[PDB]
């Protein structure tokens, strides 16, 4: 049978993606939204 | 009236209990047979925090010492103060714990924690108004870390709404003590973060820098860093026990402190400490003081915290200090190092000051701070984890108890939790308005 | 209160018995007889004795040890010997005729006869104590009793107590010299059996400790009564805590924790310092740090395999006498930055770490002189895979021809045993390589800018 070792460190190559856990603030998501626009025109506006 | 119970567990938690024991007793004038002979007043009127009274004079510290084996608490019993104690509080196995923190919380350890809850059955009804425990274990040890994490498993139900304060020495920054550490403390941590109010951080090779650095001493033994912990713990619980001009207890302390219920990790730090020398070559004053209370070197935690921002600090001092004296120079600090601050919390320090200070001194402070730095240590015990875990050695000594090899992925989910909520806070911003566009228009040509 | 039996196992093993026993009465102050020096009291307390001894009669204080060869003559020279009246003849177990360096008569058709006698003195031991720590047992790969016995009386104590520690302590066969032709087998015939039972093993050597004391202790003709004297100096200092208070603690349930990262990878190798007449600590100081690092020169190891060889994954330093914790911190922490003392790619937190307050005593007008402080040291480490491929290779070449074997297979013992045993330990050579490698888990490794 050739013959291995008895051990085997190769297991928690099962383990799963990740890698790591969260981050999550605890009430907000402050500039998540990345710098576009969030407004239209601009300057002198109407009037009647 | 208000009270405290104490809880010893494992060598280094015998160590620091039994300098603890010395410490406070010769604070308070107990003697070693027990009896009281408090040189004040002031020493018997809080006797309680810390005590029972006996038969005749005599008194008991209201402390309760474990082990799983005879031999750490027999040089308790033969060792000075010895005699203060209660035999009944001595609850100790004939079993080892083999540096297996399995061992501790579900074989061994749950042979005789029951031994235990007797003896915080017995104490924690003395107490009129229990406030809460304070343990002094390991977290990189088998025992105290193994004793710890199963006891507050039962402490933290029978008393949900007492607080409990720990003393934990952690896995060093530079070398180990034992080859098991950084799994014993990954897997303490998994138990405690859910459980636990308070838990300092205490490492020996920031004391040894210390002890080299500040006190100037050629062969430090254990008792000499276990007397600067008891002064620590003694600092810290100075107004339980004394007047002062800003009073303060655990549960004062913990609200200030603590902002999230998992962000509760601590590094103390003490003043003064100088040598036997060079205490003549320089002042003490308040600044004197707070020159070497803000100062990274003189904390012990080796985390040289300004890598990170201070969410919350704690000062208590002892000593007849000037209200004035103390507040600007907390405030000095704070302005000096404005850089080294969360954002979000301002008027960052919680400041005490008591009356009594301590045995051989004049004045003194104890420094206790809540710094994002702190992730400096959780850091290293995650990759000393996975390093080992990868290839899952080690394990069979805890499958051996029982342990599931999915506790040990838990806690390494659980402490990829943990750190990264550091990180989240770590220079975090704030709440305020963003940018808007805007530009000339013609009115004129 | 906590106890420890000791079982002493061929002629090997009880010599080391008639040396270690010695010792514990003068680390005591017990006397030849298991008196204290004195009837009338004097000190207050322990009588930290009771880990080792049974207090009898008088305060007769009677050692926790059991005592086999099948030989008698080796037992009959402490029957008539020194210490007589310290053993006891109950414990004091002999057999007709020796296994004659033959493993299948010390296991099996001579091993048989009072195995069940043994383990009832044992059991009587036992049955003594008021809580059992475990066994150490002592013997050589070389001797038919000292493997046939051992590893039949490993198997049946795994019935009689079950998951309690036993700690083996061992004469590990020389890589040049050898007392016997038929080592090799005796040396894996006991193997096979012992790695599926026993918890730890801690070799030492007699061609490594002949050379340090003649490099270092200066001694030009050594004696087996200076190496079992210095045998049992790495005993004393294996079990100093149970014996005595000290700054850090090591009980003998700890070991297999720190030392033994998977079951098969048992076998860690023991060194102790300082080793020097008198005559040369004359031209020296000896600090902590001087004698840790002294724990790692290879002229210095008491198994004879290069440690540069290969990489340590396990180590317990083991302190008596004038030692701080600082000093021996900073010890640890710069063996640890020499990347050389190279450790498994995978290991972080390599050191354990015991401190005892109480200095070695040594006997006295003998060779061995007295040091203000002493280390011993347990270390696991692959290097240790050369003297095993020369366990494989001494094995191969004679049972290719088969010599040797009628007398192992007349005792009744089978050729698919034989081979097994050999199996065994071609998977024990892949299972010192794999904990070798360097965590590898793709094909090929990986860095940073530098190292
Ligand atoms: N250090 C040391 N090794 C010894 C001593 N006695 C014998 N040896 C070793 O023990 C091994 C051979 O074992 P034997 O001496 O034949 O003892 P045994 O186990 O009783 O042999 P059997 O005749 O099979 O019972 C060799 O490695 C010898 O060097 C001793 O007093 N000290
Ligand atoms: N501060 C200090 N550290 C100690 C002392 N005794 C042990 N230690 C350290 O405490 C850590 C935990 O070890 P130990 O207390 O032996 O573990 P346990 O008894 O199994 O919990 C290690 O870093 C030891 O070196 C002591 O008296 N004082
Ligand atoms: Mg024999």
């Amino acid at each position: 049978d050739r013959v291995q070792s008895k051990i085997g460190s190769l297991d928690n190559i099962t383990h799963v993606p990740g890698g790591g856990n969260k981050k999550i603030e605890t009430h907000k998501l402050t500039f998540r939204e990345n710098a576009k626009a969030k407004t239209d025109h601009g300057a002198e506006i109407v009037y009647k | 009236m208000r009270e405290i119970v104490h809880i010893q567990a494992g060598q280094c938690g015998n160590q620091i209990g039994a300098k603890f024991w010395e410490v406070i007793s010769d604070e308070h004038g107990i003697d070693p047979t027990g009896s009281y002979h408090g040189d004040s007043d002031l020493q018997l009127e809080r006797i309680n925090v810390y005590y029972n009274e006996a038969a005749g004079n005599k008194y008991v510290p209201r402390a309760i010492l474990v082990d799983l084996e005879p031999g750490t608490m027999d040089s308790v019993r033969s060792g000075p103060f010895g005699q203060i104690f209660r035999p009944d509080n001595f609850v100790f196995g004939q079993s080892g714990a083999g540096n297996n923190w399995a061992k501790g919380h579900y074989t061994e350890g749950a042979e005789l924690v029951d031994s235990v809850l007797d003896v915080v059955r017995k104490e924690s009804e003395s107490c009129d108004c229990l406030q809460g425990f304070q343990l002094t274990h390991s977290l990189g040890g088998g025992t105290g870390s193994g004793m710890g994490t199963l006891l507050i498993s039962k402490i933290r139900e029978e008393y949900p709404d007492r607080i409990m304060n720990t003393f934990s020495v952690v896995p060093s920054p530079k070398v180990s003590d034992t080859v098991v550490e950084p799994y014993n403390a990954t897997l303490s941590v998994h138990q405690l973060v859910e459980n636990t109010d308070e838990t300092y951080c205490i490492d020996n090779e920031a004391l040894y820098d210390i002890c080299f650095r500040t006190l100037k001493l050629t062969t430090p033994t254990y008792g000499d860093l276990n007397h600067l912990v008891s002064a620590t713990m003694s600092g810290v619980t100075t107004c339980l026990r004394f007047p002062g001009q800003l009073n303060a207890d655990l549960r004062k302390l913990a609200v200030n402190m603590v902002p999230f219920p998992r962000l509760h990790f601590f590094m103390p730090g003490f003043a003064p400490l100088t040598s036997r020398g060079s205490q003549q070559y320089r002042a003490l004053t308040v600044p004197e003081l707070t020159q070497q209370m803000f100062d990274a070197k003189n904390m012990m935690a080796a985390c040289d915290p300004r890598h990170g921002r201070y969410l919350t600090v704690a000062a208590v001092f002892r000593g007849r200090m000037s209200m004035k004296e103390v507040d600007e120079q907390m405030l000095n600090v704070q302005n000096k190092n404005s850089s080294y601050f969360v954002e979000w919390i301002p008027n960052n320090v919680k400041t005490a000051v008591c009356d009594i200070p301590p045995r051989g001194l004049k004045m003194s402070a104890t420094f206790i701070g809540n710094s994002t730095a702190i992730q400096e240590l959780f850091k290293r015990i995650s990759e000393q984890f996975t390093a080992m875990f990868r290839r899952k050695a080690f394990l069979h000594w805890y499958t051996g108890e029982g342990m599931d090899e999915m506790e040990f992925t838990e806690a390494e989910s659980n402490m990829n939790d943990l750190v990264s909520e550091y990180q989240q806070y770590q220079d975090a911003t704030a709440d305020e308005q963003g940018e808007f566009e805007e530009e000339g228009e013609e009115d004129e040509a | 209160m906590r106890e420890c039996i000791s079982i002493h196992v061929g002629q090997a093993g009880v010599q080391i018995g008639n040396a270690c026993w010695e010792l514990y009465c003068l680390e005591h102050g017990i006397q030849p007889d298991g008196q204290m020096p004195s009837d009338k009291t004097i000190g207050g307390g322990d009588d930290s004795f009771n880990t080792f001894f049974s207090e009898t009669g008088a305060g007769k204080h009677v050692p926790r040890a059991v005592f086999v060869d099948l030989e008698p003559t080796v037992i009959d020279e402490v029957r008539t010997g020194t210490y007589r009246q310290l053993f006891h003849p109950e414990q004091l177990i002999t057999g007709k005729e020796d296994a004659a360096n033959n493993y299948a008569r010390g296991h099996y058709t001579i091993g048989k006869e009072i195995i069940d006698l043994v383990l009832d003195r044992i059991r009587k031991l036992a049955d003594q104590c008021t809580g059992l720590q475990g066994f150490l047992v002592f013997h050589s790969f070389g001797g038919g009793t000292g493997s046939g016995f051992t590893s039949l009386l490993m198997e049946r104590l795994s019935v009689d107590y079950g998951k309690k520690s036993k700690l083996e302590f061992s004469i590990y066969p020389a890589p040049q010299v050898s007392t016997a032709v038929v080592e090799p087998y005796n040396s894996i015939l006991t193997t096979h059996t012992t790695l599926e039972h026993s918890d730890c093993a801690f070799m030492v050597d007699n061609e490594a400790i002949y050379d340090i004391c003649r490099r270092n202790l200066d001694i030009e003709r050594p004696t087996y009564t200076n190496l079992n004297r210095l045998i049992s100096q790495i005993v004393s200092s294996i079990t100093a805590s149970l014996r005595f208070d000290g700054a850090l603690n090591v009980d003998l349930t700890e070991f297999q924790t720190n030392l033994v990262p998977y079951p098969r990878i048992h076998f860690p190798l023991a060194t102790y310092a300082p080793v020097i007449s008198a005559e040369k600590a004359y031209h020296e100081q000896l600090s902590v740090a001087e004698i840790t690092n002294a724990c790692f020169e290879p002229a210095n190891q008491m198994v004879k395999c290069d440690p540069r060889h290969g990489k340590y994954m396990a180590c317990c330093l083991l302190y008596r006498g004038d030692v701080v914790p600082k000093d021996v911190n900073a010890a640890i922490a710069t063996i640890k930055t020499k990347r050389s003392i190279q450790f498994v790619d995978w290991c972080p937190t390599g050191f354990k770490v015991g401190i005892n307050y109480q200095p070695p005593t040594v006997v006295p007008g003998g060779d061995l002189a007295k040091v203000q402080r002493a280390v011993c040291m347990l270390s696991n480490t692959t290097a240790i895979a050369e003297a095993w491929a020369r366990l494989d290779h001494k094995f191969d070449l004679m049972y290719a021809k088969r010599a040797f074997v009628h007398w192992y297979v007349g005792e009744g013992m089978e050729e698919g045993e034989f081979s097994e045993a050999r199996e065994d330990m071609a998977a024990l050579e892949k299972d010192y390589e794999e904990v070798g490698v360097d965590s590898v888990e793709g094909e090929g490794e990986e860095e940073g800018e530098e190292y």
